[PDB]
């Protein structure tokens, strides 16, 4: 661990200030733990090999002098050549961010060059010296505090890795300013190639050194747990969905935590564990930090697959790692199963003949549960390539190794171009390194992993009665109908708040259902805070939509449940009437239910705040039997009949003002747009977008030409930077954006988002997120700056959850297939009409403009139906004139008709058509931009595309006009 | 012999989801071989009474008469037979072969035009099956799924006494609407006694067909004739390919996809150098035993169209262009053609 610490602190944090005393400053900061000579050499080799794809910049072409771009101008003009002040480029988009605050606080001088034998620079030198000394003092203070806090090398290293950046930022905020600290914590590791911060390079160096220590060969490992989508798909209530997501997240986190504990937290590239709420929870459970975010721990953040780079000695170590991962996961699941069995199965049931008959079937059920999931650990061993001899000889040898494998033409060509550009640097130390092939090693791993996910290897079960949820696993007692029926009735009677009488569960479904009752008792989440959310029915989300007065029905129901107060007092007497009616109905039901003592008394006692929000719906209160069923308790009372009449009259006044409780909601699932393509390098730009400012000018013509064309590949530091950006988007931005939209976030893992929203604010949020995923620099915080594909569904609260999830997944897949970078909006009413359309994100604005025009009654809402009728006989030659005539005829004239026509033209332009044949070419142009008009002009069909474009644009206009 | 089974209307081979009072929805899947096997067994048993109980295998999980497999068919100018599209064919109708790079110690199964590919959904004409087994997939030998059948949806409601909707009496189902002149065809071993014409009720919801017994077509005889050439080519190359035409239960005690070499040894292969299995999602299925009137044990089966790439030392000694695999073979499972890769 001490070696790990030295490797991590191999560079000074202010390395970009004055490179002359970099090593001395780093040694002073390290102090007593300063590395020895051999350790210094090893760490130097690792740092050289870390991001070597851009660490070979020794192009002393301008007057045969090496370039430099540090903040200091005292560097000798003979050996060194000054180029400017450091900046930062985005690791993907290459967006450039300046350094205004630090330059402003920097020693103010007018001499651009301040050579060692120059004039008017002594004051500048003094200011530089004092600034550097103060910064070094702050860094030393922070590091010394961390060293004093912890004693064990491992724990100290872990705590440093977790919180050194934040502690230093907090200390340096008071140094000059908060902006000074914010700009300072993001200094690039190397000024020549500033595609990442210093800390990312430091982490990559630490990981590489850890892998290479003691002669252990490096090897990449990708771990994936499948199947997934089916597991989430089968659910009934929102609590089941949350439980499934949390279960998968904890299952992945078990393996991730085991790997981190075995070697170190930095060995995991993606997901970026730094700042993950589960990571903070594990730190708290490790008795290292007191951090525990209860609200954050609710969300499922850990994705379902993880990548790591570890050093090993032999394949036996790989087998031992597989065994350890499997043992950890299986032990966790087994203890969960035992908790459910002892707490629930033996709880409600007794020593009756059912338990004796069950007996050994518990073993079969447990084995069924344990073997349900498949874990794949695909490992690709790194292959050291001989780079000894001349630089040209080493480059030739590595190229031969690349070509010897045998690969399709495109991959070989792109990697050979990358290798040639890398070797183009004119120096005696341009010998390539193994990690320059990193981008290859990763990609070949991924494909391999997919194959290793095919095999199932499931157990065998006897005949019996299945489970109503899955339908493929034998329930707990299925050999005979009577035992199934009586045991499930008994367990339902014991816990009426979890399942109904007509419900038979397999082991998996039972564990999933009772997960909310076991999670707070789990060793990981104990002492952290609230884990489960409060929303138990999606009708709550439907009622979360803003009303006309602004008092959404969630607050109104909250007062009835006795959980929250109500700000408005216009219908306070109505609130008392509803509360009295609810209390009287609950008390009357409590007398009858307790009379037979069928349901547990605890449920009846908690029914004061556990009354379902469906009672707030007027239609559910048609009859006493309907109200009893809505409450949940099975019907199988003249006074209660009068009570229902009084409650219905009381609720009538409330519904007359704030309206009926909305019964519709939106499900939104967003996925990344095939990040594998960008990781392979098929989406990256040329290396010119990743130089410092204009270094291509101060270099040889051949190197400039090569860097002008060859697309940059990916180094481990760049990969860590991308992963941290993804973490920043997923953790620090999505929950806040959703809370702005008054929605509910279920599972936000990496680039996957799943949310349930009120219909009133969905299309706005779906737009805003699409912007956040495309921003490259949100202030001083990085963001992915990529594209994503969305799927949105609007449904009433009656359809089954499984069908809704399946339909939403299908919509997302269709949007992805049609060309990505789009959203497949879809409305399904209770009747059965399913209006779907795939559109770009900008077209939502055109639809919003048209809907606002219609709601304001500036244009009559009758043009829509005429246009829909005329769509099937509409061509390009007629459509503009027909639309203009119809807008003139069916509006109040003025500029409103022209504005409506223009907005309609734009909206119809922005629609993804789904024809037969060469739809890939047309859809790509449609997502491209203005090329859609030109390509469609020369298109073969050129008519059916228009016929479908207008029909799609009218469909979601109809959807939006509803709300 | 084959049994051309033209359906009168849509059919429903229900998924294993329970038809609970609250869970009143249903979905159809592609027809499993065991359903057709049960239908034929019942059709023979009922006509000839209890005297044929042994032949039908009453009570037992397997009969005595042999059912090879089931293909789809259509009447596009000629009686054409179609099988499932193998998973090794790309959308560009390009084959996929392993390219194991021993330098890096990997066995990547990347295609010939990249390391990423998606399987071609559709059906392969039985006429082109020989060419596919020889690795010469044509361009007109495949058709898509939607040209044969499209799924349709239906709703149903049980009325109360007079005219209103009875409580808990709503359901919605989904069935297979075969196109015109496009039905199923069951392949039965020769020598089993069966009536010529008539009707047969296959699948749930009591739907029937117009089954008619016919002799084998020319395609199967051509494949059988060229099997010797295929076999000697495989022996020369040493790289044998196995393609599955029906789901298989190849797993040992405890279902699994690990193709055990013991079954392979019976075909004449001495030493199996390597096995490269490409497939898809497993198929979970369980039937409804009539004798006990109870659901059968659940079984996981390798999906149809999975391909096994095997390099072997020795000689294939089979005189037939196909080989049975796994258990429940008589019902029509585990039908696998063998070709050269």
């Amino acid at each position: 661990w001490l070696n790990k610490i030295r490797a991590f602190f191999h560079d000074p944090p202010d390395k970009s200030f004055e490179l002359k005393t970099h090593e001395r400053r780093a040694s002073f900061i390290l102090g007593e733990l300063k590395p020895s000579k051999s350790l210094k050499r090893i760490i130097k080799n690792a740092d050289i090999q870390a991001s070597s794809l851009q660490r070979v910049d020794l192009e002393k072409s301008i007057h045969k002098k090496e370039l430099k771009s540090t903040f200091d101008r005292i560097h000798n003009t003979e050996k060194y050549e000054y180029i400017g002040q450091p900046i930062i480029r985005h690791p993907v988009t290459g967006e450039i961010k300046e350094y205004g605050t630090i330059l402003a606080n920097l020693p103010q001088t007018q001499r651009e060059v301040y050579d060692v034998d120059d004039e008017g620079k002594e004051d500048y030198e003094e200011q530089f010296q004092e600034i550097l000394s103060r910064i070094l003092k702050i860094e030393k203070k922070v590091f010394d505090d961390f060293k004093n806090r912890y004693s064990d090398p491992k724990d100290l290293y872990i705590s440093l890795w977790a919180f050194y950046a934040e502690k230093l930022k907090e200390a340096l905020e008071e140094e000059f300013s908060a902006s000074f600290a914010e700009e300072f914590v993001n200094l690039p590791a190397y000024t020549l190639s500033p595609d990442h911060t210093l800390f990312d390079h430091a982490d990559a160096t630490s990981a590489i050194f850890g892998a290479e220590i003691d002669g252990k060969k490096p090897v990449l490992v990708l771990f994936k747990i499948s199947p997934v989508q089916k597991f989430i798909a089968d659910a009934r209530k929102e609590k089941d969905l949350w439980a499934a997501s949390h279960m998968l997240s904890t299952l992945t986190f078990k393996a991730i935590s085991f790997i981190a504990d075995k070697f170190g937290p930095d060995v995991v590239i993606y997901p970026h564990l730094r700042g993950n709420p589960f990571f903070h929870a594990w730190l708290h459970s490790k008795k290292i930090w007191e951090f525990s975010d209860s609200h954050s721990l609710k969300i499922a953040s850990v994705p379902n697959k993880f990548l790591a780079l570890v050093g090993v000695s032999d394949e036996k170590e790989l087998n031992n790692l597989r065994e350890g991962i499997r043992n950890e996961i299986e032990s966790f699941l087994a203890d969960l199963f035992d908790k459910l069995w002892n707490e629930v199965i033996v709880g409600a049931l007794e020593h009756s003949d059912a338990l004796k008959h069950l007996g050994d079937k518990k073993e079969i059920h447990k084995e069924i549960l344990l073997k349900r999931f498949t874990l794949t650990l695909s490992s690709l061993k790194i292959h050291d390539v001989d780079v000894s001899g001349s630089k040209e000889e080493a480059y030739e040898k590595v190229k031969d190794f690349v070509r010897s494998l045998g690969l399709p033409n495109a991959i070989e060509s792109k990697y050979l171009q990358w290798l040639d550009m890398l070797g183009s640097v004119e120096a005696s130390n341009n010998r390539p390194t193994k990690y320059d092939l990193y981008s290859l090693y990763y990609e070949i791993l991924t494909v391999l992993n997919a194959i290793e996910s095919t095999h199932f290897d499931k157990p065998a079960e006897p005949a019996g009665y299945k489970c109503t949820l899955c339908g493929e696993h034998l329930a707990i007692g299925g050999e005979s109908r009577e035992m199934m029926e009586n045991v499930w009735g008994k367990i339902h009677k014991r816990w009426p708040s979890h399942l109904r009488s007509n419900e038979r569960l397999c082991a998996v479904c039972a564990v999933k259902r009772f997960y909310p009752k076991f999670i707070e008792t789990l060793d990981i989440f104990e002492g952290v805070g609230k884990v489960v959310p409060d929303i138990e029915s999606v009708s709550e989300v439907a009622m979360c939509r803003r009303t006309k007065h602004g008092i959404t029905w969630k607050e109104v129901y909250d007062y009835l449940r006795g959980l929250k107060n109500v700000d408005d007092e216009k219908l306070l007497g109505k609130l008392e009437n509803l509360k009295h009616s609810v209390q009287t109905l609950i008390n009357n039901v409590k007398s009858e239910l307790k009379s037979r003592k069928v349901y547990p008394e605890e449920f009846l006692e908690g029914l004061n705040r556990n009354f379902s929000n469906e009672i707030l719906y007027s239609e559910r209160l048609r009859d006493f039997n309907t109200l009893l069923d809505t409450l949940g308790f099975d019907a199988a009372v003249k006074n209660y009949e009068t009570m229902i009449s009084e409650l219905r009259e009381r609720l009538s006044e409330v519904y007359k003002m704030l309206g009926e409780p909305p019964k519709y909601y939106a499900i939104l699932m967003m996925d990344g747009d095939e990040m594998g393509k960008l990781l392979s390098g098929e989406k990256l730009k040329t290396a010119e977008h990743y130089l410092h400012s204009a270094i291509l000018e101060r270099v040889s013509d051949a190197l400039r030409v090569k860097a002008k064309t060859v697309r940059r590949l990916i180094t481990p530091a760049a990969h860590s930077s991308i992963s941290r950006a993804l973490k920043n988007f997923s953790v620090n931005h999505v929950p806040d954006v959703v809370r702005k939209g008054n929605g509910t976030l279920i599972y936000s893992g990496g680039d996957d988002v799943l949310v349930l929203l009120p219909v009133d604010t969905a299309f706005d949020v779906a737009t805003e997120l699409a912007m956040t995923f495309s921003t490259s620099w949100n202030g001083w915080e990085m963001l992915p700056g990529n594209k994503l594909s969305a799927g949105l569904l609007i449904v009433h609260y009656k359809h089954p959850l499984y069908d809704a999830l399946e339909k939403t997944r299908e919509l997302l897949q269709k949007a992805k297939k049609l060309g990505r970078n789009a959203i497949a909006v879809g409305l399904l009413k209770r009747s059965g009409s399913y209006y779907e359309s795939v559109v770009n994100f900008e077209t939502l604005e055109d639809a919003k403009a048209v809907a606002n025009l219609l709601v304001k009654e500036q244009v009559s809402p009758r043009i829509i139906y005429e246009l829909l009728n005329f769509a099937d006989v509409i061509s390009k030659e007629f459509l503009h004139q027909l639309v203009k005539y119809e807008a003139v005829r069916h509006s109040i004239d003025k500029n409103l008709a022209e504005e409506f026509q223009s907005v309609f033209a734009r909206g119809h332009q922005g629609v993804r058509v789904e024809l037969e044949g060469n739809d890939e070419e047309i859809n790509k142009y449609i997502s491209d931009g203005a090329n859609l008009e030109t390509f469609l002009d020369k298109y073969e069909k050129a008519v059916d595309v228009i016929r479908k474009q207008v029909r799609g644009f009218l469909n979601l206009v109809k959807i939006l006009y509803e709300s | 012999m084959i049994l051309v089974m033209k359906p009168y209307d849509s059919l429903l081979f229900r998924e294993p989801r329970p038809f609970d009072v609250n869970n009143h929805v249903a979905r159809t899947i592609l027809p499993l071989p065991q359903t057709l096997a049960g239908a034929v067994r019942s059709a023979i048993y009922v006509k000839y009474g209890s005297k044929v109980k042994d032949l039908i295998g009453f009570g037992k999980e397997e009969p005595e008469f042999e059912i090879l497999g089931h293909f789809f068919y259509r009447y596009d100018g000629k009686f054409e037979l179609l099988v499932e599209s193998p998973h090794d064919v790309t959308q560009n109708l390009g084959l996929v072969k392993p390219h194991r790079i021993d330098k890096l110690g990997i066995t990547i199964l990347m295609d010939s035009e990249g390391i990423k590919f998606r399987p071609f959904n559709g059906f392969l004409k039985f006429s082109g099956l020989i060419d596919y087994l020889q690795g010469r997939i044509a361009e007109d030998s495949v058709v898509e799924r939607q040209k044969i059948f499209k799924k349709e949806r239906r709703v149903g409601i049980a009325l109360t006494k007079a005219k209103v909707t009875k409580e808990e009496h709503f359901y919605q189902v989904e069935m297979l609407r075969f196109s015109d002149d496009c039905g199923i065809a069951v392949w039965v071993e020769d020598g089993v006694d069966f009536d010529d014409e008539g009707i047969l009720g296959v699948g749930g919801e009591r739907r029937f067909v117009k089954f008619e017994k016919r002799e084998e077509p020319e395609c199967i005889t051509n494949l059988r004739s060229k099997w010797k050439k295929i076999r000697d080519k495989i022996n020369e190359t040493g790289r044998l390919k196995i393609y599955l035409a029906t789901p298989a239960i190849l797993g040992a005690k405890g279902y699994s996809s690990k193709l055990d070499y013991d079954l392979l040894g019976d075909i004449g292969i001495e030493r199996v150098r390597s096995v490269n299995f490409i497939g898809g999602k497993p198929v979970i299925f369980s039937g409804w035993d009539f004798v006990t009137r109870k659901p059968k044990p659940t079984r996981y089966a390798v999906p149809a169209g999975s391909v096994y790439f095997v390099e072997f030392e020795g000689e294939v000694k089979l005189d037939m262009p196909y080989l049975k695999l796994g258990k429940l073979t008589k019902l029509g499972y585990g039908l696998c053609f063998m070709g050269v890769w």
